[PDB]
RNA sequence: CGUAAAGCGCACGCAGGCGGUUUGUUAAGUCAGAUGUGAAAUCCCCGGGCUCAACCUGGGAACUGCAUCUGAUACUGGCAAGCUUGAGUCUCGUAGAGGGGGGUAGAAUUCCAGGUGUAGCGGUGAAAUGCGUAGAGAUCUGGAGGAAUACCGGUGGCGAAGGCGGCCCCCUGGACGAAGACUGACGCUCAGGUGCGAAAGCGUGGGGAGCAAACAGGAUUAGAUACCCUGGUAGUCCACGCCGUAAACGAUGUCGACUUGGAGGUUGUGCCCUUGAGGCGUGGCUUCCGGAGCUAACGCGUUAAGUCGACCGCCUGGGGAGUA
């Protein structure tokens, strides 16, 4: 029963790439907009909106390039049934460093590559190949 | 721009889910293909046809469904390229090297009947030879003058003549074609939306093709 | 079963006004009233296990609603349960 | 974990696990820093010494740990105040073999009594046992009983599953739709537990037409303790208990999200001209075919066996054995 909204976001994007849908519309949340902000800034998603009032239905705009969708893969890691909190150096690189891994830290939600500069780590949210 | 006649789409309920961009709903319980998206498509496709025609590349105009075959044969012999209006023998491209001797056979035999052995063996034999001749003349006649491999395989349909597409798609051959609502724009590159079962439609598209290719020899 | 008028009365006794109907106390009241009205139907028949099952459903429903109510506010909870006639 | 071993038969549900959204706080987890410790050897690295090596050995790193201390505060947890999209209650209806209790009707089989009437009837592959001039079978009338409900009836409906069909009343459960109203995360799952659970069976008291284990006879057969025939008891039926199992099977746990189509079925409602047995929409349940993808393959395919999440159950070669 909708136990994990984040994994739901990731899977909306995943099925949105498989079906090659344009926009993906989902209920919003602070963490939602943070993660979508990370993916956006990194370039996985072309823009987004948090259009909505009392029920913010934020929609993402999926990216494509040649024929294949941009998102190679996007597995949820720190699931609610198994939280994962990597140490600073312990922070994993995805695809030898050419694929960011969204990690939540005390300074906010950010890429692991940035958390290597921030000198600190935290809960790793999701690998984005 | 609707240049002349009617060719909006047709079929009915069983539209291929892949062609969502190019469909609408007619009150006659049948889809009408958009012309707005269609115009740049066949425009640019004809442009490519002119570019490869200047490249002096061999083209194949594939056709079937009886009434369309005539339009096809007319659009090649009136032009200069090649055509397969009748039965499209499986593996005539990716298996082309045996078809090659099939053609050698056609040519040498049609030569044999026109001056050589016209009845030498038996009257019955002459009958059989004329028969088989006509068979190979209408089976692989349009590709007789080739001897190489087509630079482009323009097809009169997609979903019906699927094997031509899948075959010519196995190698470096562009395969732009006029496709109907139920057709798959998968193996096809430059898709050209528009109805297909109508004769005016195939005469229109194929004729435009005749123009653009006819400019390639200049 | 429980008549529509019965509910019309019960609401105007466990809520704000006739307009309201969704509050916890009202729901619990309803559940209990219905259950009590059903006690009879199972005095006989007894083999009626499907109806029975509907009952069990509304019963556990009631225990959940009551549990919530308690955790939310033990005060008025004690009032409700002391009035509705239950508890061990 | 559909078919190879493997989803409990189904449900309810305590502890446990997990949990929508906004704000505040706290800082438990988490993270950063610092200090203390983490015996020596051993392992690793760079040197040194035995003629080399083994071995010895100096320094270093390592000892993935633990604890206190000052910070961070995104994410999770606790406490606080909330929000409405989850869940729930209310209002109006709709369909239904949902269930329990009480009635009731028609066709038929069997039995019983009598009429008419006459030698076969019955059965099978054939036949015999069986019934029959003590008058059967056929036939008509009157009666008595028990059981199941042709037609409708449909991959149609309802139920959690088992399962439920003549019609009628009585008590009663759940599902769905419409426009709202209100509650404010009350949710999901669930070991142990509790309930329900075909048939057969068991107990007690009834009932007993048909049917039919056991049994008997006749055949068939090398034999036939079976198949087939003639009989026929328990049982099948009712009341109340017990049993607790099925290939309890979409061989497919439950809940939630997402992801192209087509033809249907069934049941609501909105809309349009009912302007003519229609047209365009929106929900629920359900059958078949198929796309991407998945799959060992077969196949599944928006009621997934796809893409994910939560929780539970179970599997770890065949046999012994689901036995002691
Ligand atoms: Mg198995
Ligand atoms: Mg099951
Ligand atoms: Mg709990
Ligand atoms: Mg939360
Ligand atoms: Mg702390
Ligand atoms: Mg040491
Ligand atoms: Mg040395
Ligand atoms: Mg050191
Ligand atoms: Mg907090
Ligand atoms: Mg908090
Ligand atoms: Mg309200
Ligand atoms: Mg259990
Ligand atoms: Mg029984
Ligand atoms: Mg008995
Ligand atoms: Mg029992
Ligand atoms: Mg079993
Ligand atoms: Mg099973
Ligand atoms: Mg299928
Ligand atoms: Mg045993």
């Amino acid at each position: 029963s909708m136990q994990d909204p984040i994994a739901d976001m990731l899977t909306r994007i995943r099925n949105g790439q498989a079906a090659n849908k344009a926009a993906v519309t989902m209920p919003s949340s602070k963490l939602k907009v943070a993660i979508a902000n990370v993916l956006k800034e990194e370039g996985f998603i072309e823009d987004f909106k948090v259009e909505g009032d009392t029920k913010p239905e934020l929609e993402l705009t999926l990216k494509y390039f040649q024929g294949k969708a941009v998102v190679e893969s996007i597995q949820r890691v720190s699931r609610p049934g198994l939280r994962i909190y990597k140490r600073k150096d312990e922070l994993p690189k995805v695809m030898a460093g050419l694929g960011i891994a969204v990690v939540s830290t005390s300074k906010g939600v950010m890429t692991d590559r940035a958390a290597r500069q921030a000198g600190l780590g935290g809960e790793i949210i999701c690998y984005v190949a | 721009m609707l240049k002349a006649g009617v060719h909006f789409g047709h079929q009915t309920r069983y539209w291929n889910p892949k062609m969502k961009p190019f469909i609408f709903g007619a009150r006659n319980k049948v889809h009408i293909i958009n012309l707005e998206k269609t115009v740049p498509m066949f425009n640019e496709a004809l442009a490519e046809l002119n570019k490869i025609a200047s490249r002096k590349g061999k083209i194949l105009f594939v056709g079937t469904k009886r009434a369309a075959s005539e339009a096809v044969k007319d659009a090649a012999l009136s032009c200069d390229q090649f055509f397969v209006n009748h039965r499209w023998l499986g593996g005539m491209l990716t298996n082309w090297k045996t078809v090659r001797q099939s053609i050698k056979r056609l040519k040498d035999l049609e030569t044999q009947s026109q001056d050589g052995t016209f009845d030498k063996l038996t009257k019955k034999e002459a009958l059989m030879r004329t028969r088989e001749l006509e068979k190979l003349e209408n089976s692989l006649g349009g590709i007789k003058d080739m001897g190489g491999l087509p630079d482009a395989l323009f097809v009169i349909d997609a979903d019906h003549e699927h094997i031509a597409i899948k075959e010519a798609n196995n190698l470096g051959i562009p395969v732009f074609a006029i496709v109907d609502t139920n057709s798959d724009p998968d193996g096809v590159d430059f898709v050209i939306p528009g109805n297909d079962d109508a004769i005016r439609a195939v005469t229109l598209y194929l004729g435009a093709v005749a123009a653009t290719v006819r400019e390639g020899r200049s | 079963s429980l008549s529509t008028e019965a509910t019309a009365k019960i609401v105007s006794e466990f809520g704000r006004d006739a307009n309201d109907t969704g509050s916890t106390e009202v729901q619990v009241a309803l559940l209990t009233a219905q259950i009590n009205h059903l006690q009879g139907h199972f005095a006989e028949h007894k083999k009626d296990h499907h109806s029975r099952r509907g009952l069990l459903r509304m019963v556990s429903q009631r225990r959940k609603l009551l549990d919530y109510l308690k955790r939310k506010d033990v005060a008025r909870y004690t009032q409700l349960i002391e009035r509705l006639g239950l508890r061990r």
